[PDB]
């Protein structure tokens, strides 16, 4: 709260977290592409799709 | 240098030549494998080896002639050779055993050993060699459900179901006298060879051959025959193109040239002047290619074939050699048209100049069936001169900028992209 209710600096610094976090969120999406390019997507019948492949 | 054509009924064709040491005289027809029908695929390719059978060249020996025959698209041939002196006993030969009788060779004891052993040929063809086959699996995806996608061999399954009417039934309708021209090259003279046949009274039989119903006809096509198994990859790759009597065959064979060949293992052949050669050493994207202008009496094609053991980077090799070809529609220069005028008289000049009176007949008989006469060499050269930068921008603005293509592939071909990625490249999105 910084104090003892919800009040103003309690705004003020929620204000700061919120422009923050989505940039945290925009560098967790880049660690999410790398691990998925080192194995690639499932498919629908749930077997390998090693097979064919279309870029 | 001179041909001669004479007509009595029968078509005589020459082409005389005092300082040659044998003659050569046959016979060539005006039908091929694509007057065939997918049942008796391959029956030409029988008629050939009954004539080179062992008892019939056993009677050619005896007398001291030799024996040829060529089956192609268009035609095929039946060609004696003997020495100058001996031109009526080579022609006596043709009128007995392919004339007149042809129950000696039928007999059933020859036919099936003949059978037996067409078999095997077309057997280790589509099991070793590779670059024919990929070339013959080309025709047939460009041209489906068209008389043009005949193989000229004939396939396993077509070939068993052959017997010995299927035989007399296609010499009836084709082995006739208004589809034959009697030729004879080397040291043989006009006069002398008109006055042999006139001195009998040869005729083959009167009327006239089928008329197919079904004309050629493209279509942008890919088929792909993948074999983990085998070390390379071997790729064709076509437009449609030029036909025989079109005003831009000779174009057609000039803008082939302009990319020509390349043999990877060969010094001289790493230093010839085409500006793809830069991209294609710089990571060794293949071992060899060859660019290629077919034509025929009623379509062509125009492409290349290669074969690679870098397999990774396939996709690298479509890509560059697609981008020269834009090249030819936008930015050809006038250096580069001079370089392919020069080197196709050479190739030209070393096709029809050859010592061989086979390859002779065989080039002398298929021109005067669809001509009716012959373009000497002298003349040809003449329209090869007269070519300009505009005449080639002309010709690939119609043929190559935009258009659909046709691919055929074998061997480890996993890195050959799909279908839409390879017809996109045929533009540039900047011009
Ligand atoms: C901002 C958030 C996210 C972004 C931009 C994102 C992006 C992507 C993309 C582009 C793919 C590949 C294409 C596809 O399968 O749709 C993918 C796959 C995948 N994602 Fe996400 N994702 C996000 C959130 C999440 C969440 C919240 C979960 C699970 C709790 C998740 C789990 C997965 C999984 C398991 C796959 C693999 C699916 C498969 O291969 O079949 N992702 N993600």
């Amino acid at each position: 709260w910084g104090g003892f209710s919800v009040s103003n600096p309690t705004i003020q610094r929620f204000f700061a977290l919120h422009y923050l976090v989505p940039f945290i969120i925009a560098a967790m999406v880049i660690m999410h592409l790398m691990a998925l390019h080192i194995h690639g997507s499932s498919n629908p019948l749930g077997i390998t799709g090693n097979l064919d492949r279309i870029p | 240098a001179e041909v001669t054509q004479l007509s009595n009924g029968i078509v005589v064709a020459t082409e005389h030549n005092p300082s040659a040491h044998t003659a050569s005289v046959g016979v060539v027809f005006g039908s091929g494998a694509a007057n065939e029908n997918p049942y008796n695929n391959g029956v030409s390719n029988l008629w050939k080896n009954i004539f080179l059978s062992k008892e019939n060249s056993a009677v050619a020996a005896k007398e001291g002639l030799a024996l040829s025959s060529n089956i192609s698209r268009d035609f095929q041939s039946y060609i004696v050779s003997s020495l100058p002196g001996s031109t009526d006993k080579s022609l006596d030969f043709l009128n007995q055993s392919f004339i007149q009788q042809k129950a000696n060779l039928l007999s059933s004891s020859n036919f099936e050993a003949t059978k037996k052993s067409v078999l095997k040929q077309v057997q280790d063809f589509e099991e070793n060699d590779h670059p024919n086959r990929v070339l013959e699996h080309l025709h047939s995806t460009a041209f489906q459900n068209t008389p043009l996608s005949l193989p000229t061999r004939g396939t396993l399954e077509s070939l068993e179901n052959l017997v010995v009417a299927d035989l007399e039934s296609f010499a009836n309708n084709h082995f006739l006298n208004s589809n034959a021209v009697v030729v004879g090259t080397g040291n043989i003279k006009h006069e002398d060879l008109v006055n042999s046949i006139e001195s009998k009274n040869l005729s083959l039989q009167t009327g006239t051959k089928p008329v197919l119903k079904k004309k050629a006809a493209f279509l942008g096509s890919e088929v792909r025959l993948r074999d983990d198994t085998l070390p390379k990859a071997w790729i064709s790759l076509a437009v449609e193109g030029e036909p025989v009597n079109s005003p831009n065959y000779f174009v057609a064979k000039l803008a082939a040239q302009i990319f020509g060949s390349y043999n990877a293992f060969e010094p001289a052949s790493r230093l010839q002047g085409i500006k793809l050669l830069d991209n294609i050493q710089e990571y060794q994207l293949c071992d060899n290619f060859n660019h290629f202008s077919l034509s025929y009496k009623d379509s062509g094609l125009w492409g290349f074939s290669t074969a690679t053991r870098n397999v990774t980077m396939i996709d690298d090799l479509i890509h560059f050699t697609l981008k020269q070809w834009n090249r030819l529609t936008i930015s050809v220069t006038d250096t580069e048209v001079e370089r392919a005028k020069s080197l196709l008289k050479l190739q030209l000049g070393q096709l029809y100049e050859s010592g061989n009176p086979v390859n002779d007949a065989n080039l002398l008989g298929a021109e005067v069936l669809i001509k009716g006469s012959k373009l000497s060499l002298g003349e040809a050269f003449k329209k090869i001169d007269a070519i300009t930068v505009k005449d080639v921008k002309a010709w690939a603005g119609k043929r190559l900028w935009d258009q659909d293509i046709a691919i055929a592939g074998t061997g480890q071909i996993e890195g050959l992209l799909d279908y839409m990625r390879i017809r996109s490249d045929m533009s540039m999105m900047r011009w």
